[PDB]
């Protein structure tokens, strides 16, 4: 009474794709009816209270089973959940109802949520991104090109003043942004309020110098919800265009009250994807990143870490930027998702890239993305200021070559070496980070 | 090598514990930042008195101290300063 | 080792050596090829705080060739020699500017 | 410079046990130095900024490697982290610093955190449980015996009034508590405020009837942090002794601001372990439940779901109740944990148990635990009120037999059948749920 | 049952050293067991309620007695107190439990607390200093040298404007700081709000003149806790880097709410040690200053008055600045104190010093201290501005001589006199304050 194949999904309904590995001697029908039941109005026994409420209308049910090719006791399950049973404008409930305790079931060894479709009716209740891509470019006055960020190294050690100067030299060369590390909060060695005051002196300095709008992501992530709002009251007070938060670690409810506040005040929020690798790593167990990416877009967020490069990564990148995306099973997308005019989230590329990966990342990610160099700028032979001008000239070279109409897959190593002739700073960096 | 030194050496190695000796110059003693000198996890008295006279001489004008280490997980039981700077 | 000199920079394509009138023609050819609407903008002073420049004539809605945008560039260069001028490209589907680069300095 | 075997752990230091499965052709020393590095002050390259800060003092290092018996390229790693580098009174940071992105490393296929030791110095910064076991028994005036809870079925379907009556009949028979399901939040069919008002009428009714203190867990879990606090303002207003929350799904930061509030107001909090089965299921990959149980005790919580039964389950049960617990490798405990006078959390046993599992669960869990019957009370032939008196008389029979000095493993089936002679309600239930 | 010599102290335990003088005819064992009892779970009679709680675990006990050399009925008592019985992050409780009413006991004529050791576990609960030395130098941009302060005389008499001008001339010459007197609060002749406004005009004036960061300690000490916070709201509003407080007279709880507020707002706090001389004067009776200095470091405070010079004073000076300090009985230190990364407090030297004590005070106190001239700057033949330039040139001469490698004990009078040759302002001051 949970497994019903004949059922045809409605438009106002949330649909999910589960990769199921049952215990041997367990049929393909019963283990499918058990996760469809245990997520929504499911109980191990028949109880008398089920005859007063209408169970047929509310119940989630499995309508389609597809066996995974070249895999034994491995098949894809399609379950449909009526729209009414979830609360309005809360990721916390949709997360809680579906993927609650269907995991760690005795009937099955391994379980993995692959994808999740949102009907448009449900999409409307949320705020979504406080700004989006189109809005964000307009506040910063930057067009044509991918935006350039920088992570200060080392992660923990520097004083509040030393942090303030290491940030000053980087934006001076010609970086758009600078970034705080994901584990710096209110460490004893540098308190947050001191770090917040010295970074304020270095942005105004390099702003009046180069003559461009500069920024720095001020990590706001705090243990309690008072502290978080109170730290943010101070960033608004020093006229900071951007701050940043880790959503997975603080929780969805922490991330929610923030985004409402951020739309209230017109500050752009960066989101780091800290602690992602423990859930989405295993191909048999966990939840796929694309589910969490949607959940982020809906919670709200102007930027998001996507990870560096392939067929799978462009699946959930075009899923966060485009208004309408089509079902493509090879890419990794199981359902047709339609966003109701909701603004797009900008892709952030960070983690071990130098001036030779420069042709590869402008072509794949395109124009609406942020390129972030942790080790690639500071570790320049000549310091932070020459290391910045190195990465700036190398981006602008590939963007000019692309417009005129050159393939950057073919002439990728060619444009970097021409540019290396008239600029001294790129000649010493081409030498160091070789092939 | 005093009478207090070899009794503690014998008290440490009579527990089944291993001895580690550590030195520090006066500046890094502020922050309690000591380092290992010679051979670690010492389990006999003569290895203890030999590398004690190696480290009294190798880092003379530094602090030197003896550690009694329970080899189960390497847990620090007893700490005692033998040599202090002049 | 070398210390980085202090330079006042001008948004996109300013870290590359000042553009030749042929390099100018290839970048506007890309605007008309993708189907976006190229336009000319001028301002007296260049600062990070101000985000609206004085618009030159109208956006050229009927632009077939890249030479018609170059002739509008030289006539504004002649009218205002001591002005900052830049060429932008409006898109009509996504409601946003794709490209913004500075061609003449006072 | 990360792998240092000679190192001897200090007392003010956090120690961790990782079960590591490297890629073939990867030594046992390098893959151990890589997770010790990548969790704390670790970078793929040598950077110049490392020479200004003292790297030796802050770095986490591997001091002991133990190969797993009967397993190839499988060994246990022991890493020590200095105390200073974590922020004070926040699970969010300790979770973020250690198990951040050491998972999904290319050098290794499978990784599992087994255990985590807390030095006493760090334990003091937290609030911990808002009350604890000793405190909780004193507010409710219940001694001698395990406490009896009830989950209303079905999970989603009933109206606010029908819910109010199905709860009234259960506490009338002689249950201590009633419980809301983990996926009911603010569903369209019953809004939270209506459910909160009818449950208030049925507790006062059965309180003035039987003459005992009765309760019901009011699920507070909400999408945003305003809504959560605002719903709780209403439960305090109707003089409710208990509410409940799902900590994994809402996040640790959501669960934190709540517990501070709950100690502020003197309401007992139940915690459901929803969505546990996806992390702790696999014996090669994830984090063991005992790590998350500690993390809960420290975050705070008066009750916690432990799961129904064995050698492993009594490991983390005596770990949550006792003040001092000793290292036992057969039980599953790797480190000596010492709690600094912090109150204990009460064990909650729920999931598919009837009146014949009654002898088995009083002996193993002992006296300080809550026994919860989802399907076992409602599905009684005679209804909710007789089904409750059935489970009440069967508990009190085993508790009397235990005191006098009878083994409930030997005379377990004997005490249930003697009691079945003078009470009609247990005679019809002994019949139904057989062997 | 209170005197147990066999007891070996644990690490998580607070230990105390008392100098005891019993009444004649009182043994050395009973008077030691009486102060160990009367401070913690001690009563003159056996009561029945002691058999329900576990007395053995909670009780403080004397483990060691040492007779004082060359003294009859005078001996040092060592008592150990379990960690659990004190409340967390409150000096108020630790002060209350120990040194409550063990003083004024009939069994003993005189009693003196010499020292007090804090286990690291207890130290972590406190905020401690809002900034510390390292943090404080970074906000003011002053390196190499001791910092120079000035006390305006007379103590009470001047109008709000006359105060404003007498402060202007001093910082103009080249003092770092100016200071309010310990008895100026809200006197009828100058109201605080007027004094707060005129000092704001004179700092901005001398800041734009000499081209350095200047400060003035604004005494905030107020009768009630509303007034104190409200006056401080005004100091933050005029952008004042420093204020100051008297901690002994206002009480520890007043000083506490302040320090929390000060870390919240990033203002540096000076602490005057007014009313110290009545407790710590007598060598037979009272509490030693080193106990109160510890108590200050933990309460919080960026500066502290240490008093002018010797073997005793350097004992509690290296105790407030250093991270780790070793047991030295000759110096006056009884226990091994270990601070857990807690920032240091800067020494303040004030009370009757001139330009000839200049060589003696740079050598003994070192580099991280504040030298304050009350009578030495104003009482210059030529006025406040030349009197400032006199003390400035005399400090910079001794700091330059020290670096090159000259002993300031042998060549101390020599460097002052060869500086007197090229500056006219020091030649008239060398004349006046002679030998």
């Amino acid at each position: 009474t949970y497994y019903t194949p004949d059922y045809t999904p409605k438009d106002t309904d949330i649909l999910a794709a589960f990769r199921v590995t049952p215990q041997p001697g367990v049929p393909f029908e019963e283990a499918a009816a058990a996760v469809a039941a245990e997520s929504s109005t499911g109980t191990w026994t028949t109880v008398w209270t089920d005859l007063l409420t209408d169970l047929d209308r509310y119940k989630g049910r499995c309508y389609d089973i597809e066996p995974v090719p070249g895999e034994d006791n491995q098949f894809i399950a399609y379950i449909a959940y009526p729209l009414d049973l979830f609360e309005e404008g809360s990721i916390t409930n949709v997360l809680t109802s579906i993927v609650g305790n269907v995991f760690g079931f005795k009937a099955l060894r391994a379980l993995r949520l692959e994808d999740i479709r949102f009907p448009v009716a449900y999409i409307k209740t949320f705020q979504g991104p406080p700004h989006g891509i189109q809005v964000e470019r307009d506040k910063l006055n930057k067009y044509g090109r991918p935006l350039l960020g920088c992570t200060i190294k080392p992660k923990l050690g520097l004083s509040a003043k030393n942090y303030g100067r290491a940030v000053y030299e980087c934006l001076r060369g010609g970086l758009d942004f600078t970034k705080d590390d994901e584990n710096i909060n209110s460490a004893p060695f540098q308190r947050w309020r001191d770090r917040f005051l010295f970074v304020a002196d270095a942005i105004t300095k390099a702003q009046a110098e180069t003559g461009e709008i500069k920024g720095h992501y001020l990590n706001v992530t705090a243990p309690t919800c008072e502290e978080m709002l109170k730290r943010a009251e101070y960033a608004k007070e020093l006229k900071q265009p951007i701050i940043m938060h880790d959503y997975l670690t603080a929780g969805f409810t922490a991330n929610t009250t923030l985004a409402r506040w951020c739309r209230d005040n017109g500050v752009l929020l960066h989101i780091h994807r800290a602690m992602h690798a423990v859930i989405d790593r295993q191909k048999n167990h966990g939840i796929h990143f694309r589910v969490l990416a949607k959940a982020l877009r809906l919670s709200g967020g102007d930027h998001i870490h996507t990870g560096t490069v392939r067929g799978i990564t462009m699946g959930f990148v075009d899923l966060l930027r485009e208004n309408y995306v089509e079902q493509d099973k090879s890419r990794g997308i199981y359902f047709t998702q339609d966003w109701a005019s909701l603004p797009g989230v900008m892709a952030v590329a960070s983690g071990g890239i130098h001036v030779w990966h420069m042709p590869a990342l402008v072509e794949i990610f395109g124009d609406d993305s942020v390129l972030q160099f942790g080790g690639g700028t500071l570790g320049h032979p000549w310091g932070n200021a020459p290391g910045a001008t190195a990465n700036r000239v190398a981006l602008e070279a590939c963007v000019q070559a692309r417009n005129e109409g050159r393939n950057l897959a073919r002439e990728g190593n060619d444009v970097i070496r021409e540019a290396a002739k008239w600029s001294p700073e790129l000649a010493v960096a081409c030498e160091l980070w070789k092939e | 090598l005093s009478l207090e030194t070899q009794e503690q050496i014998r008290q440490i190695l009579s527990q089944g514990h291993k001895i580690t000796f550590e030195h520090v110059d006066a500046r890094r003693f502020r922050t309690g930042s000591w380092q290992s000198c010679g051979t670690l996890h010492i389990d006999a008295e003569s290895d203890a008195i030999s590398t004690l006279e190696a480290c009294l001489v190798d880092y003379d004008g530094e602090y030197v101290r003896m550690v009694g280490i329970d080899p189960k997980g390497k847990r620090r039981v007893v700490e005692t300063i033998i040599q202090r700077p002049n | 080792m070398q210390t980085l000199p202090k330079e006042r920079r001008y948004e996109t394509l300013s870290y590359l050596p000042p553009l030749t009138d042929v390099q100018i023609e290839k970048q506007v050819q890309y605007i008309l090829s993708q189907g976006y609407i190229p336009a000319v903008e001028f301002n007296e002073v260049s600062e990070p705080t101000e985000l609206y420049w004085t618009l030159w004539k109208l956006p050229l809605f009927g632009a077939k060739t890249s030479r018609e945008v170059l002739a509008e560039v030289q006539s504004c260069r002649s009218q205002y020699p001591g002005h900052y001028i830049r060429v932008v490209g409006f898109d009509n589907i996504k409601q946003c500017q794709i490209l913004s680069f500075i061609v003449h300095k006072p």
